[PDB]
């Protein structure tokens, strides 16, 4: 099936000195097989 | 197509290291991050022309037009040299083209294709300015005539050009600052390149002269059509003797190509229309008069030595950043009456750090000073007067 | 009369004489 | 590689250390006595290299183990103090505090200056890691900054001392130990520091710095950090908590500058002069000897400042208009409309006639009486547009002057009621203007009922948004947000498609200016707008409450917002606000240019034509090549959006200037647009505003030093640029009575000096740019008029001003202590 | 290739008669002037100077 497609996803943020004060302060896999009369088998 | 300015950051005033000057430094910073932030995030966001393409020859060659005809033949240059009489394709602008223009001709039939308008020699384009030294007028202690006639030569005649028509006086449009070796002369085009809004062109008289031909007009060509393109623009030629001494007769080839060359300068400074001038030069006399004509050069700014109260202005820019000691007194190394350019104070300055660095000691002080002072001068007889 | 630095001394030179900021100040340059 | 005395002494150190590790047990004192006075004897000197320190750095690690090993005592700390100064070269753990507190403890000055300098880092450091927990432990770390201080006051240091405690956010020692000769340092670092220091610690250093200031009785520069604070509180106390006349008299000067008025009561030594003072009503007349100093008592006419000759039908008239009220502002004095006004406003057509009138106003502005005498006869005409033009002309004149009669109140209550028709606005929008800083409670509570009332269609909802947005601009009045919030719920979920809709945020953004958790709520509860409004009227309220804050993380936010791909009002809103933001603080209004150009280079249209509104935001009437050039370059662009407000950018940027190379470059683009209506009527209107006054007012929201944020200014700025956001219906069409918001920031550029009599002083002044003090001296006879950038200095010391922010209305003492 | 490789002024080779950028050369160092640069140090020392 197609792979849709991939969003662009906004880069990470910027880092700032004072961003580190803002943030402080806030598989039953069968055993077994049936075939019918019309049998594709390897 | 306007001017082109140099990008430059803003100045931290505080010299010293403190958090003024951090927390400017920071927000610089985060200005910068949001900057390449909002470049990589918006590069992540994001037929007939194809036969247009597919006409046009695959490695299109660049030449230049001479003596359009007709409506659709015209006489372009290969750029070797040699020239064709080729057709233009509906495809140029037309109406668009003229004489000197760097046209785009299809490879094997030469036929015109394009304009390429922005076509630069990479050797003007390198010469142009893209950063900005950091010498601010500030950083100028004394010649502040000099700086006067300078803005009044570059600098009104843009910030405030209606005083000069008030009175009906044409502006300036050249300024030779002659002087000894080392007095500020080109530290006054630094800080002119830094303050000005106008498009800069570093230049130096040795660097026009090209071996090939005729590329030396051809590049003084390529120099002032880019600086008239670009407007207001300041063409700063630095040491101009190498170019501009006195015309002689030549006896060679080699000197009738250098003297083709300043003649091609001489006729280049009668196109007015706003690119000022500035010439820069050690010794002044050597140049022709010709030159100093005053109709091509406007104003001659004389960089005399420093007298004491300059000298002293001098020494306390160039020791604002070091560690003083109290016990220093900058008045006997002043006024002792010897020679003493801004270069030589910088190089005193330098020398005494370097001496209290020797003697391990991080606060310059005065037998520190008089060392440097007499370990850097390199160069009358005594009573015969008095 | 003349001596030549040492690797100690200068490294005092470096770190003693400094205001605190002054690696984050070049860091931030 | 070593001296000889080098080595000596080497060998000595050496034998010390070793008999200090030897367990002799016995003699460690005078071993550690001996390296203590070696210590501290090199250290004290001046030179830069401690040969102690250098010699037992390679020991640093025996040294410590020692000290764990030894018995404790006198001789741990004892040692402890060594081990501490010896770590000062090396570190890299954060140990020389932790061997200090168990430490001799003695006096921080036998250390030299280096060791304090460590000291005060390093405390700094760990105050800054540590959390809410360990108070116990943060107990300790008090005392060495107690006299850490004085120290550094002592030695020059104050830069300093400043940061330590900034650093440790307890700024009270400062205040507790400044001293006469301090302010000159001390308040001029906390007064830059605040510019980019983030909130809270931005309120808290103004308010140290106030503190400060009353400590020695700094009035004036205590009620510039009031203002700078946003609460009209301490303004009063500081006011009233003052003893001389003279300075309270130019405290009055400053604040009638700004939009605070301060209502008081009969107890004041001269009360009637204090509020007369304040409420600005000789500031007409001023104006007008001002103008006959230097005499420029001449009106121009369009033709004048156009100058076609050298080198009707429906939009030339009105453009015209504009530009002959623009230069005549404030004058009076008209040579088109006041000679004979009636058949200009008859010439003039269709809603033209309501700005046509109002230019009346505006060329009578702060003229109650010549306003009224003028404008009586056009008050009655058959057409309501001239009489609400006529109203528009009342409240301008009534702007900017805070009489406390209200004949704008009294006439235009007479008509804020719809009168069966909706051409209320201009009396909604006059009254605004008019009363901007009253935030009387009675105009208040005219205007909120009249703006929901099932006729008050969107136009008339958003004027009177905007006037009583801009009546409590900065306030969090909850009447006023509680009733625009519910009128934004209920008005509809397809009209707020159509323009007009974006003026209802500007009001709540524009009310709650410069408040911060207040937006948070508002916007908490404006979350169930719609999708399309919602996203606008949020980026555009965070702007208006964080103009001027410098907030990198809201910018960064707003850019994005502007980033994101929308296929856009409110991503042309969040350019504003990138300028907004940016509009104070000068080092990152530079950057914030930056931003720009590079939007204007990877934009769509919709924040393209955004952009210049943004570039006149953050550089209005401080005309600079910088910006003129790209507006100019920009001009010519295909979009007529971009170009229409390119040009107005330019227009704004060279408001009040007159600036050739500015009024050239206008002339070519009207020569070259002259077959575009639309553009040749921009290109009009910015050379209207070029000449506006004829150089004699400025559009800065910016007068004390280019720091107090003049929040009625602003007001004025951000309302005509959100109207332009889109120039082609708002402007470009019925209401073009929207650049009238300008006079809420429109201010002479003047130095008028007094005597303490109210009573000009003629003195020679230097004038010159800033340096950060003067530079190329341009000196003049007071009173003289400065260019944006220029500040002025008396050039004797004849008297004694009552300012070191000399500008505007200036009061001089003729106390000079020696002549 | 790719044009934020090709930045300007490196040397590039241009297949010929074609004229197709198909490789980036180490920037251009004139000769004559790129022999003009120490290869083998001389054997001299400080230890081999006196006075
Ligand atoms: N007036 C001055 N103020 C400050 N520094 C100065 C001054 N004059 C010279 N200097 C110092 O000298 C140098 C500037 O000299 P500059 O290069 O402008 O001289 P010049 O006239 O071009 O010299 P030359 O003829 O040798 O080429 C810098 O080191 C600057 O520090």
């Amino acid at each position: 099936e197609v792979p849709k497609e991939k969003e662009k996803e906004k880069v990470s943020t910027a880092v700032l000195s004072i961003t580190a004060k803002a943030k402080k302060k806030e598989e039953p896999e069968p055993n077994f097989q049936l075939l019918d009369n019309p049998a594709r088998v390897m | 197509k306007g001017p082109d300015a140099a990008s430059k950051l803003p100045l931290v005033t505080p010299h010293t290291q403190c958090r003024l000057k951090l927390l400017k430094l920071e927000r610089i910073k985060d200005y910068l991050l949001m900057e390449e932030e909002f470049i990589r995030n918006q590069e992540q966001m994001k037929e007939e022309r194809s036969k247009v393409d597919d006409l046009r020859g695959t490695p299109m060659s660049v030449g230049t037009l001479e003596e359009i005809i007709d409506d659709n033949h015209a006489i372009v240059s290969t750029s070797v040299g040699s020239e064709h009489y080729v057709s233009i394709l509906s495809f140029v602008d037309k109406d668009l083209l003229e004489p000197g223009c760097s046209v785009l001709l299809n490879h094997k039939v030469h036929a015109v294709i394009g304009v390429l308008m922005d076509d630069t020699d990479p050797l003007v384009t390198v010469m142009k300015v893209e950063k900005a030294p950091q010498e601010t007028y500030a950083d100028i202690g004394g010649l502040d005539n000099q700086i006067q006639e300078i803005k009044e030569s570059v600098e009104l005649p843009l910030t405030h050009p209606e005083y000069y028509e008030e009175m009906g006086i044409k502006p300036p449009k050249g300024v030779i600052l002659y002087g000894p070796p080392g007095t500020g002369k080109t530290l006054l085009a630094k800080a002119v390149a830094n303050q000005t809004s106008a498009t800069f062109l570093r230049v130096v008289g040795s660097e026009l002269i090209q071996k090939y031909l005729g590329d030396g007009p051809k590049l003084v060509r390529e120099l002032f059509r880019v600086a008239e393109e670009h407007a207001p623009s300041i063409v700063f030629i630095d040491e101009i003797d190498a170019i501009g001494t006195k015309r002689y007769d030549s006896n060679s080839g080699g000197e009738r190509e250098i003297q083709r060359t300043m003649l091609e300068l001489l006729n280049q400074l009668d196109g007015f229309d706003d690119v000022k001038v500035i010439m820069a030069t050690n010794r002044i006399e050597t140049l022709d008069p010709a030159l100093i004509r005053p109709g091509r050069i406007d104003r001659k700014i004389e960089f005399p030595l420093p007298d004491e109260k300059t000298k002293k202005r001098i020494f306390q820019i160039h020791t604002s950043r070091m560690t003083l000691a109290d016990d220093v007194t900058l008045d006997d190394l002043i006024m002792a009456k010897d020679d003493l350019s801004g270069a030589d104070i910088k190089a005193i300055c330098t020398e005494a750090g370097l001496m209290a660095l020797r003697e391990r000691r991080m606060k310059v002080t005065n037998e520190d000073f008089k060392k440097s002072k007499e370990n850097v001068l390199y160069k009358t007889p005594e009573g015969l007067y008095l | 009369p003349i001596r030549a630095l040492d690797e100690g001394d200068i490294a005092l030179l470096k770190t003693y004489g400094q205001s605190t900021y002054s690696r984050q100040i070049k860091q931030v340059e | 590689e070593l001296s000889e005395e080098d080595k000596q002494l080497q060998d000595e150190l050496e034998m010390l250390v070793e008999r200090l590790g030897e367990k002799d047990t016995s003699l460690y004192r005078p071993a550690l006595e001996e390296l203590r006075r070696q210590i501290r004897s090199s250290t004290t000197s001046m030179t830069s290299v401690p040969k102690p320190l250098k010699f037992l750095r390679p020991h640093y690690g025996k040294l410590k183990e020692i000290y764990e090993n030894m018995a404790p005592g006198e001789n741990k700390r004892f040692a402890a103090d060594i081990i501490s100064v010896l770590a000062m070269t090396m570190s890299g753990e954060r140990e020389c505090l932790k061997y200090r507190l168990v430490g001799s403890q003695e006096e921080l000055a036998s250390w030299g200056h280096e060791y304090v300098r460590h000291l005060a880092g390093e405390v700094a450091k760990e105050w800054q890691e540590l959390d809410d927990a360990e108070k116990v432990q943060r107990e300790p770390l008090l005392t060495l900054v107690k006299e850490i201080v004085p120290y550094n006051m002592a030695h020059n240091a104050e830069h300093e001392a400043c940061d330590l405690l900034m650093e440790i956010e307890q700024v009270d020692m400062l205040e507790k130990d400044i001293d006469e000769n301090a302010y000159a340092k001390v308040c001029l670092y906390l007064t830059s520091c605040v510019n980019y220091v983030p909130e809270p610690e931005n309120s808290a250093l103004l308010r140290c710095a106030l503190g400060v200031f009353r400590k020695f009785s700094r009035f004036p520069e205590a009620l510039r950090l009031a203002l700078m604070l946003n609460d009209m509180e301490l303004v009063e106390d500081i006011f009233t908590s003052c003893k001389d006349v003279v300075v309270q008299k130019q405290m009055a000067f400053m604040l009638g500058r700004h939009g605070v008025f301060l209502e008081l009561s009969e107890d004041v030594e001269e009360y009637e002069d204090l509020t007369e003072i304040m409420s600005n009503v000789q500031l007409n007349s001023n104006f007008l000897a001002l103008a006959r100093e230097l005499d420029i008592m001449e009106p121009k006419v369009p033709d004048d400042i156009y100058k076609t000759h050298l080198e009707d039908s429906a939009r030339m008239n009105l453009a015209s208009s504009f530009v002959n009220g623009f230069v005549n502002a404030a004058f009076g004095q008209d040579k088109l409309l006041t000679d004979d006004g009636n058949k200009w406003l008859y010439k003039n057509k269709d809603h033209g006639m309501l700005s046509a009138a109002a230019s009346l106003g505006m060329i009578l502005l702060w003229d109650v009486d010549g306003g009224l005498t003028q404008i009586d006869k056009y008050l009655y005409s058959s057409e309501d547009y001239i009489k609400s033009g006529a109203l528009l002309a009342c409240g301008i004149v009534n702007s900017g002057v805070r009489n406390e009669c209200d004949p704008a109140l009294a006439l235009l209550s007479d008509y804020v009621l719809h009168n069966s028709n909706t051409m209320r606005l201009g009396s909604i929008f006059g009254l605004g203007l008019a009363y901007a800083g009253s935030n009387r409670e009675d105009v208040l509570t005219l205007l909120l009922p009249v703006m929901g009332d099932s006729k008050s269609s969107m136009e008339v909802a958003g004027v009177t948004a905007l006037a009583c947005g801009m009546i409590a601009v900065g306030s969090c009045n909850g009447d006023v947000t509680s009733t625009i919030l519910q009128t934004i719920m209920e008005k509809s979920e397809t009209e707020l498609k159509d323009t007009y809709a974006r003026w209802l945020p500007l009001g709540l953004g524009l009310n709650h200016l410069g408040k911060g958790e207040a937006i948070e709520a508002i916007l908490a509860a404006l979350e169930v707008v719609s999708e399309p409004f919602r996203s606008f009227a949020n980026t555009l309220v965070d702007v208006c409450a964080y103009a001027g804050s410098g907030n990198v993380l809201k910018v960064q936010q707003l850019l994005h917002i502007c980033s994101e791909h929308f296929d856009g009002a409110h991503q042309g809103v969040a350019v504003l606000g990138i300028a907004l933001i940016a509009m104070g603080e000068e080092i990152g209004a530079e950057m914030a240019l930056r931003t720009f150009g590079h939007l204007l280079r990877y934009g769509e249209p919709t924040l393209r034509r955004a952009v210049p509104l943004a570039l006149a935001l953050i550089s209005v009437s401080n005309p600079r090549l910088n910006i003129l050039d790209t507006l100019s370059k920009f001009s010519h662009d295909a979009d007529p959006e971009v170009s229409y407000n390119s040009i107005f950018a330019m227009g704004m940027v060279g408001s009040g200037t007159n600036n050739a190379r500015l009024a050239a470059m206008l002339r070519q683009l009207a020569q070259y647009h002259a077959k575009d209506p639309n553009n040749l009527f921009m290109v009009r209107l910015a050379q209207g505003l070029t000449h506006l006054g004829k150089g004699t007012l400025t559009l800065c929201p910016y007068h004390s030093d280019r720091q107090l944020m003049s929040q009625v200014a602003v007001a004025g700025l951000l309302t005509v640029l959100v109207s332009f956001l889109d120039v082609r219906n708002i402007i470009l069409g019925k209401s073009h009575y929207v650049l009238y918001g300008l006079v809420a920031a429109m201010q002479p550029r003047m130095l008028v000096t007094f005597d303490e009599e109210l009573r000009p002083l003629p003195v020679s002044v230097r004038v010159g740019q800033a340096v950060d003090t003067i530079t190329g001296f341009q000196t003049h006879t007071t009173p003289v008029l400065l260019a944006h950038g220029e500040r002025a200095e008396l050039a004797t010391e004849e008297f004694l001003p009552v300012t070191p922010i000399l500008e505007g209305f200036v009061i001089l003492r003729k106390n000079p202590n020696y002549d | 290739i790719d044009i934020n490789d090709v930045t300007p002024n490196c040397r590039v080779a241009l297949r010929n008669d074609s004229y197709t950028l198909h490789k980036i050369l180490p920037n251009k160092v004139d000769p004559l002037v790129s022999l003009m640069m120490v290869e083998k140090v001389p054997d001299s020392t400080y230890e081999m100077i006196g006075g």
